[PDB]
């Protein structure tokens, strides 16, 4: 994918990567996400309306709290200067998906009606660096009831490839018996 | 938008905490469709020319709040994306010079002769302004074009813009051509602007101009239909600069330009690649204005700035004739007369094919000399009389000598108008047919006699009794001494002629 | 202490000036831009604030050639409309757009200047007095009769004569006015302003001495200037016409060649400002554009304007949208014709196209509104008979068909008329034809008195009588 | 937010009031008389419109429940039309023509001859030159026509917003007399002239445009307009409201938009040409297609 | 020697993502490493027709684009379409490519 908000993280990244701080930089990223999470706190950086010098100001307090990264911090007030604050939060998830791609590592979504053990997710992170070619395997779990019993992954560089078996062998068997 | 990059974004966030002035160089965004993007260059003027690592150059047009549109002169196919710029500080200007004599050149006035470099100590804006209402004066002087029909009934003055329009293949080139060559012995500086044409027929004209001296005081401004869009809406600013050089130097200059039908096609091309909002035939709204910066340049200068001249001869070709058409309408709305070349006379052998009734000139009688006011004034009634009486020819059929002379008469009328191409008439010439012609002194002879009689009449006229040409080129007016002084020679052609 | 802005962006001739958050400019306030160049420093852009954007930033329009303009150049907001000197100090110049003499003389006395942009005169203030206006022309006081003190519009394309009739019109009637004229040049050839000040001078009317006592103000901008100067032209001219009438409360003629390329010039820069266009690539705000100018014309019970506007016609297509917006604003219309000037009918106005507010017996008179009901009537019918004439010919209608065709025939060619401007090209000379000799030369066609004369000797006369003397050495010369 | 008026003086950040109302009309019986703006203000110069009560702009029109058939006449003069193109009370009728043609003339000479008819008029001249719409008041006023008639006019100085909303000013007032058991005359002086203004306002809000850049709902601007003119029930006071529209064409060039849209609304159309009109038949209705 | 990867592909025409410094400029021939209905490695070649910014090119293609996924990879040769020229193209039928469509053998 290549819009506004992909561009904008991509160069976030990128200058992280240039100066090793890519572990660094990640983590405030992250803690700028909690930041925008806020309806109110969100509002006020993105509408047009509040003066841009007041939005500077109430930043840099921010910034001071947070204990952001050098560039992290000028990354936001370059997104304020040029006006793409109000797609900020499609920047920052935008970001994550980057910043796999530049370790090399990949994700993996696993999912169960009861929650399982990490010998399993560990072996579905070696399957995954198998037939990925994960640098690194990364791994995510999410306990849904309304399957039957099994395990279902979701993976790829977008959330798209899957595999599973639990309703798959009674849906099969639905559409295999029409046959 | 273009800015948004991620290396252009990347290095931003690198220098956040800084000044900087990135005002000299800049990088190339992207490269389509004529037009550059350039990240930086945050000190270029509007219209400033850039350069680029290929040599390409532009002119800086549209300049936003990140980037500046750049206008590429030329095919931008080896731009390389990232590549740097250069601000020159010029801006948008030609290089011109008295060396340009000589020379077929380009739209950035680059030899394309093959000849080498050429030398050039002074400049000259592209889009410069035009003369003001205070800076001209009338046009007076006459500009001969040697065809008998335009300096007889659409005089062409010095200063005028006088339209050279017809449909395809009706001798278009031809009576800008011919105008061309008879400038010889005139100081006038002649420039031909070919806008989209033929590079074979550019080079037949560039060879017509070496075979009979014409380039010795002629500049062709050359652009091809192989040639970007671009460079053939530049092409004309560029040669009415070379013709800004000599008349604000107080020469005078002759410009042609041929189709200006094509730099409107050209400039149509530009801007729908831009996604610009059209209008009528799809032309932008700046179609107008398009002919208009360039053709107000064309004036009859005041004596307080030295009397040069620009008199402007574009060409507008029509489809089928229609004149209500957008590009044929707006140009003659700028143009002070226009010369109608149809397609009936030019399929009847009727070269050069100038339909008289519908061309006008603005300034008629102004422009002409004393003899060509005297001798044409009964020309030009006689058509009009000739014209009616064509009509309810066959109609009657009983045609009497108050009319059937008056038709025969109006025949060879027709045969006084006939020129061959490239072979003008001069002033003396064309006040010596046009007068044997309406006294009815070619009567006795056939169709196919008067165009061999006024050829054995001019070269006994040249040769023996040189005293008509001492009257017209020094009086210049139809004398009495001079029209008795013809008449003799009449009478020795038709019995030299006879046996 | 004004507000400074600086530059964003340049597009052709439209600026965004970046401005400080406490003070914006208004809308329709000039701006000066420092501007600079090789040798000086002209501060000779000015600007025009169209559109407030946002982010403290103004979108305007320049007036004269942005080449040499730097983003971040200084802005200077002069906090009001562009100004424009008016009054006697006018008289016998010419002007710019920006109200600035082109004509190479002394300074102009700005103790009085006035705005360019005004609202027009309320509805009480207006005058409903219906005069009727004499111009000379049989065409034109005839079937189409002028209203002093209203618009009127020349309709036609190009090469057609709206110059040459609009040269007639102040030939015949700008002499012969007890109040000041104005011309407004609006994108036309800069020759032609040449000439008309020339023939002004020549006429005595710009007097080279005593200059104050000229009685014509001229304004030209014209086809070479940037479109942003020449959507303000029209503007100029009214504000310096509307200062004799408001406040030396004589009678303005404001002949405006052209209005069209008012319309065209504001559909370039509106593309510029990137709007939606309208119809046929025409800017969205065409009818009030248009009626921004016409409604500021209107006559007061103070003074009067008549104005009379030459209005291209595009493609000979009446139907285009600024010929079409300009017929709602005109007292009367006169339509040229390109068929008409293609047989060399000359002014070459269409008899039945051509319309008047004011033909209508209350003004016109009894005498005179019969009959030119009784022409328009025989050349509608011969109108009608063009398609049977055009395929089998004239032999085969019928006895009073025939009639209508030869009146009407030699109805046409007396409305062709030898004018004074005219006499450089055909030679001939013109006539004034009052409008008494105007209503008694068609009775003589239309009671067929003048029926055994040949139609050619009706061809550019100016009485009827010298339809006669003509009729004559037709009859007999042989 | 499109402007009913000019936005000069308004500057960019400044504070803006929301009123809580849509689009209201003084209206009263004083209005007989008066020249009015497009917001019921009098233009006149004759005093103050003292009024109590306000109906809406944009009102419903009337259901079928509510309506009746049109069966009473609204004589016009005209022979022409009185014979073979009749109007009745309640019947909403184009007037369509070209520029020149007796548009108006037709449509003042109905309003001068509803003298002791008693009905009331309301004559709407969207974006028509101010001398020509003086000329119409003077006309009025001096056969006491006046007495009877109220003129709204919005002149093409105005803003598109007000040429908009002058017919919707007058329907207001017509819908007033209409619901106090009047019968009302209503003429809009230019319908054409309407939906160039509202081209303009959608234009300019950016709304994606479609045949003569008209938006989509051009016709559902003059519908709902139209449908407004109506005769009810002897439910509601058995008054009436007949519509006289006028739209211009193009050389009677109807294959262009808006009136292909006027004619297909109205109860019929009076078709005046120029061929017609230069021959002497006057009024030139053009019969057969009317 | 420059690898792309096709961004899009709306109907015939390609987008085509480029590394940043190496780059294709207008004309030059794109070749789309394509897989057939079977199974089987068949390529798909192509035309920069615009250069749309952000390292990515619009190529307009020689063939059908039915079966051609987002992401494979697209060499860049360089060069506009090079077509045999000589005697050994007399007598033979050619695509647009330089390609004997005639079933006679290569072109030697
Ligand atoms: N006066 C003339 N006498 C004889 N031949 C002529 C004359 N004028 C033109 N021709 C011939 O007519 C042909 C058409 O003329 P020319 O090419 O000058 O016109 P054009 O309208 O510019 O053509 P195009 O539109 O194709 O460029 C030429 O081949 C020329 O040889
Ligand atoms: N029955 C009639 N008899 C004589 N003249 C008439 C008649 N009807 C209309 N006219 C004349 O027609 C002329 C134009 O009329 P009117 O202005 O009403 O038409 P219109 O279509 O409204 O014109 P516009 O399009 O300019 O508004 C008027 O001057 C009037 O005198
Ligand atoms: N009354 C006239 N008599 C003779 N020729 C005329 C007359 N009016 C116009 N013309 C011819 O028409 C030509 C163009 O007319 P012009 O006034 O320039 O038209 P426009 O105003 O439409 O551009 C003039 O140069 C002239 O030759
Ligand atoms: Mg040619
Ligand atoms: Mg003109
Ligand atoms: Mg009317």
């Amino acid at each position: 994918v290549d819009s506004t908000a992909s561009r904008y993280a991509s160069a976030l990244a990128d200058v992280a990567d240039v100066t090793g701080t890519l572990e660094a930089t990640n983590s405030d990223v992250e803690k700028l996400i909690r930041i925008f999470s806020e309806e109110p706190v969100y509002y006020f950086f993105a509408n047009p309306v509040i003066s841009i010098d007041n939005k500077r100001s109430v930043l840099d307090e921010i910034i001071t709290t947070s204990g952001l990264q050098p560039h992290t911090a000028n990354f936001i007030n370059i997104l304020i200067d040029s006006e793409r604050i109000n797609l900020v939060k499609e920047i920052l998830n935008e970001f994550e998906d980057v910043f796999n791609k530049i370790t090399g590592t990949e994700v993996a979504v696993v999912t169960s009606v009861v929650k399982l053990e990490n010998d399993h997710l560990a072996q579905i992170a070696k399957g995954v660096q198998k037939i990925t070619g994960a640098k690194n395997v990364r791994i995510k779990t999410v306990i849904d009831p309304s399957l039957v019993a099994g395990f279902t992954i979701r993976y790829g560089n977008e959330g798209s490839k899957l595999v599973d078996m639990s309703v798959k062998k009674q849906l099969e068997e639905i559409a295999a018996q029409l046959e | 938008r273009a800015d948004e990059i991620s290396k252009i974004i990347r290095e931003r966030i690198e220098g956040y905490n800084r000044e900087v002035k990135v005002v000299n160089t800049g990088t190339v965004l992207q490269v389509g469709d004529g037009i550059a993007r350039i990240h930086g260059l945050d000190e270029v003027m509007a219209g400033e020319l850039v350069e680029f690592e290929e040599g390409t150059i532009g002119i800086a047009l549209n300049l936003e709040s990140n980037n500046v549109g750049v206008v590429l002169m030329g095919d931008g196919l080896m731009i390389q994306e990232g590549s740097s710029v250069k601000a020159t500080g010029r801006i948008a200007q030609i290089p011109v010079s008295e060396a340009y004599l000589g020379r077929v050149i380009n739209a950035l006035a680059k030899p394309i002769d093959g000849r080498g470099e050429i030398t050039a100590s002074e400049s000259r804006l592209i889009e410069s302004p035009a003369p003001g209402i205070m800076s001209r004066r009338s046009v007076y002087e006459p500009l001969q074009t040697g065809l008998i029909a335009i300096d007889a009934m659409i005089p062409v003055g010095r200063g005028q813009r006088e339209l050279i329009i017809g449909d395809r293949q009706t001798g278009k080139t031809a009576v800008a051509t011919d105008t061309i060559l008879n400038q010889q012995g005139q100081n006038v500086i002649c420039v031909y602007v070919a806008i989209g044409q033929k590079a074979s027929s550019v080079a037949q004209v560039v060879t017509n101009f070496q075979e009979r001296g014409a380039m010795e005081y002629t500049i062709v401004v050359a652009e091809t239909a192989d040639s970007p869009a671009t460079l053939q809406y530049l092409a004309p600013y560029t040669g009415a600069a070379l013709a800004e050089y000599f008349m604000y130097r107080e020469r005078h200059t002759l410009i042609i330009y041929d189709d200006l039908s094509k730099q409107a096609q050209a400039y149509r091309q530009m801007s729908l690649l831009l996604r610009r909002p059209p209008g009528r035939e799809a032309y932008p709204g700046d179609v107008f204005y398009l002919h208009s910066r360039l053709l107000e340049r064309a004036a009859k200068l005041s004596s307080l700035l030295g009397e040069g001249s620009m008199t402007a001869l574009p060409i507008v070709e029509t489809q089928a004739g229609d004149v209500s058409a957008y590009i044929p309408t707006n140009v003659i709305s700028i143009t002070d007369g226009q010369i109608f070349l149809s397609a009936d006379l030019f399929n009847a052998g009727i070269r050069p094919a100038i339909n008289v009734g519908i061309s006008v000139s603005r300034v008629g009688s102004a422009a002409q000399i004393k003899a060509m006011k005297k001798v044409a004034g009964k020309l030009k009634l006689e058509l009009a009389q000739f014209a009616e009486l064509e009509a309810f020819a066959q109609f009657a059929s009983d045609l009497d000598k108050a009319t059937q002379n008056q038709l025969a008469r109006g025949q060879r009328l027709r045969e006084l108008l006939k020129q061959p191409q490239s072979a003008p008439l001069t002033v003396e010439e064309q006040v010596m047919t046009i007068y044997t012609g309406t006294n009815g002194y070619l009567d006795s002879l056939e169709l196919d006699q008067v165009r061999k009689y006024l050829v054995e009449l001019r070269t006994y006229v040249k040769t023996n009794k040189p005293e008509f040409q001492e009257i017209i080129s020094s009086t210049k007016t139809f004398t009495e001494e001079a029209e008795a002084l013809l008449k003799e020679a009449i009478q020795e052609q038709m019995e030299r002629f006879l046996l | 202490k004004k507000n400074l802005g600086r530059i964003a962006q340049i597009i052709g001739p439209v600026l965004d000036v970046a401005f400080p958050p406490g003070k914006m400019p208004n809308i329709y306030n000039a701006l000066i831009v420092k501007g600079r160049d090789t040798a000086g420093q002209p501060m000779n852009v000015t600007c025009e604030v169209q559109q407030l954007l946002g982010n403290n930033r103004v979108r305007a329009v320049a007036m004269s050639a942005t080449d040499g303009l730097t983003r971040g150049m200084e802005v200077i907001d002069t906090g009001a409309p562009l100004s424009v000197p008016v009054g006697g100090a006018t008289l016998g110049r010419i002007f710019n757009v920006l109200g600035e003499p082109v004509d190479n003389l002394g300074p102009v006395d700005t103790r009085t200047t006035s705005p360019i942009h005004r609202s027009a005169p309320a509805f009480t203030q207006l005058d409903t007095k219906l005069s009727i206006f004499e111009t000379g022309i049989k065409v034109v006081d005839l079937l189409a009769p002028y209203r002093r003190g209203g618009k009127i519009g020349l309709f036609g394309g190009a090469g057609v004569g709206k110059t040459v009739l609009i040269m007639e019109l102040i030939n015949n009637i700008a002499k012969a006015h007890g109040g000041v004229s104005v011309f407004g040049g609006v994108g036309e050839r800069t020759r032609e302003g040449n000439d008309l000040y020339m023939e002004m001078k020549e006429s005595g009317v710009i007097n080279e001495q005593n200059i104050a006592e000229s009685k014509v103000a001229l304004v030209y901008g014209q086809m070479n200037e940037p479109p942003g100067a020449r959507m303000r032209v029209g503007l100029t001219a009214l504000t310096m016409a509307e200062y004799f009438r408001d406040v030396n409360e004589q009678d303005v003629l404001l002949f405006i060649d052209n209005i069209f390329r008012f319309v065209q010039a504001g559909s370039e820069v509106s593309a510029l400002l990137g709007r939606m266009p309208s119809a046929v690539g025409y800017q969205p705000t065409l009818s009030t554009e248009m009626g921004s100018l016409q409604e500021r014309i209107t006559s007061t019970k103070e003074g009067s304007i008549t104005s009379i506007q030459a209005v291209y016609v595009p493609a000979d297509d009446l139907t285009d949208p600024a010929p079409a917006t300009t017929f709602a604003h005109l007292d009367a219309t006169t339509v040229l014709s390109r068929g008409l000037a293609a047989k060399g009918i000359y002014p070459a106005v269409d008899p039945l196209d051509s319309t008047s507010t004011m033909l209508q017996p209350r003004i016109v008179g009894e005498e005179h509104y019969e009959i030119a009901q009784r022409v328009k009537e025989t050349l509608q019918r011969y109108k009608e008979l063009q398609d049977i004439i055009a395929i089998l010919g004239l032999d085969e209608l019928s006895e009073e068909d025939r009639l209508t065709v030869a009146r009407a025939r030699k109805i046409e060619r007396f409305l062709s008329q030898p004018f004074f401007v005219a006499e450089v090209f055909t030679g001939s000379p013109g006539k004034y034809v009052g409008l008494a000799e105007t209503i008694r030369g068609f009775q003589l066609i239309l009671s067929g008195e003048l029926d055994s004369l040949p139609e050619q000797a009706f061809y550019l006369v100016g009485n009827i009588d010298e339809a006669t003397a003509k009729a004559m050495n037709l009859e007999m010369e042989s």
